[PDB]
């Protein structure tokens, strides 16, 4: 019905959606080589 | 036995799909198939499935009293069976030895 | 009205009393006979989930055909 | 033998590898991909890949498979027309058949899924209806189409439902195993494949090798110690596969008996190559979490406190990742116990399962709740 | 067998070594067949039988 002109608007997975995987964090890999290294 | 799917269904397809093929050959459709082989070689097996896949009425006759009411009740004749052959046309009437 | 799906004139066997006195052992031999009429009523009877996992239908129906005696 | 690689999956495998950031202009696998789509005369496919890939189109090799395409079209439509005048319904299906097969070997989806659509409707064998649906579930794992992956398998149920096919039935499981490792429901993923290890035909989608691997992946996810035991630990075929490869069942093995660090380097090679992986890809991150939380448990399950000094000597790793790492899997709350810092010691507990489960109702409730609650909005008004 | 009635005869004969491997092939289709059988062995070690 109606577009709802009076705001402007700005120009623009079916598996359990978790907010974990947004971690910022390097591959477990470099993080395991870092740690072995100053170990 | 796949030359002979490919002679039974000349045979038994083209005549009920395609009747102007032997018309324009100036040919009678033909109307009998006969399959020599010893038993369960599967000549029942390529019946039915040729009947299937043409769509035609499968009837099996094998003189078993058990359905000559269905056939029909006072069958003293075998052709009364043509009633229902042609009531359900087209049919593939088969009969095994 | 629906009745029931018990009433019927052939009623089980009361296996208290009715069931029968013989055994596999007192009949001894036609071992072939007996794992055949085995492997068709007895075995799909508490198997039938083997049955269906190993691709087999089970059958109804054996009809133990053969000469009197 | 498996069913054919129409649609081939390894296709795929390189496209996705291409759209990764570190083989974006990989010499190789831009080769082989060409390689691939020149064999097999790709053009629509090479148009839509290089859009999206920004590639510069040849626009002489496109135009010649173009051509090649439809020179194939024209005498196979006329094969059709052929079929349809003079042959029967059997040659019929066979050429237009034959048609969608092609429209899938030179990747045009939609032109292949109305072809086959056709077919399924002039067709009256119930293998070959299911040869059709296998042919739709596999163009649907190739361009991830989850409502074609999903209203095919439900068709392959059905038509398997009837029929009884076994060897059907163990192929649709392996497809319904790869979708579910695409769309990480782990634990039907290792149900299914490991009730299809011991029956795997279905090279179309990939080896044995790659198989078993996939395989050993999600039952160390998803299968407890008993069943991992039973199944993995000691499946014959599972163990023979693992014999040839030298990795995963390292990896496995060190798991299963506790040799820590050494599970922790696996994890990390097989980590890098789940993110190669398309199949794995948008999981790794989850299933390399999963693992070391599943580790960190093992670990603690059986000792009431545990230094972190012995969780890090155990583990390889420093004391103030395996800190870190533990406190915030405790805050997650996916770990039994807590950490004294003052004095570092790890104490776990034993809270009841039925703590566990009133969260996951709560949780599945709300979002059933929620998706109700639209339902009703969208109802009523 | 009077030549106008029977418009045509087919034979069906015992299925040679690759007719039974396919028909072999057909009828282990509905059943769990644990990888890797030679059903062109069977076929071959079931010489003159029907299907
Ligand atoms: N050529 C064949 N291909 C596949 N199965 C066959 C073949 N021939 C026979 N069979 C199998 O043998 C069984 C009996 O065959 P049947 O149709 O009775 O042959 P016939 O009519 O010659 O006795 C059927 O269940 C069928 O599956």
């Amino acid at each position: 019905d109606d577009e709802f002109e009076e705001f402007p608007a700005e120009d623009w997975h079916v598996w359990e959606d978790n907010w974990d995987d947004d971690n910022v964090e390097d591959d477990f890999s470099n993080q395991l080589r870092a740690e072995l290294e100053k170990h | 036995l796949d030359k002979q799917i490919k002679e039974i269904k000349e045979v038994i397809e083209l005549p009920v799909k395609h009747p102007e093929l032997f018309e324009a050959l100036g040919i009678a459709q033909p109307k009998g198939v006969l399959l020599y082989g010893p038993p369960g070689t599967g000549k029942t097996l390529l019946a039915r499935a040729v009947a299937h896949h043409t769509d035609c009425t499968f009837i099996r006759v094998s003189g078993s009293e058990l359905v000559q009411k269905f056939i029909g009740e006072g069958a003293r004749m075998v052709r009364e069976l043509f009633v229902m052959a042609r009531e359900h046309a087209p049919s593939i009437i088969f009969m095994d030895e | 009205d629906v009745l029931p799906p018990e009433a019927d004139s052939s009623i089980m066997m009361l296996t208290s009393d009715q069931k029968p006195d013989v055994m596999y052992a007192d009949i001894g031999g036609m071992d072939i006979q007996k794992q055949e009429v085995r492997e068709a009523v007895e075995l799909p009877l508490t198997h039938f989930e083997l049955y269906k996992q190993i691709g087999i239908d089970p059958p109804r129906g054996v009809l133990m055909y053969g000469p009197p005696g | 033998e498996g069913l054919p690689k129409n649609p081939d999956l390894r296709i795929a495998q390189l496209r996705f590898l291409l759209s990764l950031p570190e083989h974006r202009g990989d010499a190789a696998v831009r080769d082989e991909l060409m390689a691939a789509v020149r064999d097999n005369n790709m053009a629509p496919y090479y148009e839509a890949l290089c859009k999206s890939l920004d590639w510069q189109i040849d626009v002489d090799l496109l135009n010649k498979m173009k051509k090649a395409n439809e020179d194939e079209l024209k005498r196979l439509d006329e094969e059709l027309e052929d079929a349809e005048k003079n042959l029967g319904e059997s040659e019929i299906r066979d050429a237009m058949m034959a048609k969608a097969e092609y429209l899938c070997r030179i990747g045009d989806k939609e032109g292949a899924l109305t072809a086959f659509r056709k077919t399924y409707d002039k067709t009256v064998a119930l293998g070959h209806r299911l040869d059709i649906v296998f042919y739709l579930l596999r163009i649907g794992l190739f361009y991830m189409d989850n409502d074609l992956i999903t209203r095919n398998t439900e068709k392959a149920k059905s038509l398997i439902e009837e029929g009884g096919d076994w060897d059907r039935r163990n192929r649709l499981k392996v497809y319904q195993g790869l979708y579910c490792v695409a769309i990480r429901d782990f634990k039907q993923a290792a149900e299914l494949f490991l009730d299809t290890v011991s029956t795997f035909t279905s090279y179309e989608l990939m080896d044995y090798k790659t198989f078993v691997t996939y395989t050993v992946y999600v039952s160390m996810i998803a299968l407890e110690r008993p069943d991992l035991r039973e199944k993995v630990i000691k499946g014959a075929e599972i163990l023979e596969v693992l014999h040839s490869l030298p990795a995963v069942r390292q990896y496995l093995f060190s798991l299963y008996e506790c040799r820590y660090s050494v599970f922790f380097q696996s994890l990390a090679v097989v980590e890098q190559e789940m993110k190669k992986d398309w199949l794995f890809a948008p999981h790794y991150r989850y299933y390399v979490r999963e693992m070391r939380i599943h580790a960190y448990s093992q670990l603690l399950e059986s000792y009431r406190s545990l230094t972190l000094g012995y969780m890090a000597e155990a583990f390889g790793v420093g004391v103030e990742f395996i800190d870190q790492e533990l406190s915030r899997f405790i805050a997650a709350g996916r770990l039994h116990c807590k950490i004294d810092k003052v004095n570092e010691i790890v104490e776990t507990n034993r809270p009841d399962s039925k703590n566990w489960q009133y969260q996951e109702t709560i949780k599945k409730g709300d979002l059933l709740l929620n998706r109700v609650q639209k339902l009703s909005r969208v109802i009523n008004m | 067998l009077r030549p106008g009635r029977i418009d045509r005869k087919i034979e069906f004969p015992p299925p040679n070594e690759e007719a039974r491997l396919d028909i072999l092939k057909i009828h282990s289709r509905k059943m769990n067949l644990t990888r890797g059988i030679n059903l062109r062995k069977i076929a071959e070690l079931m010489p003159g039988a029907s299907g």
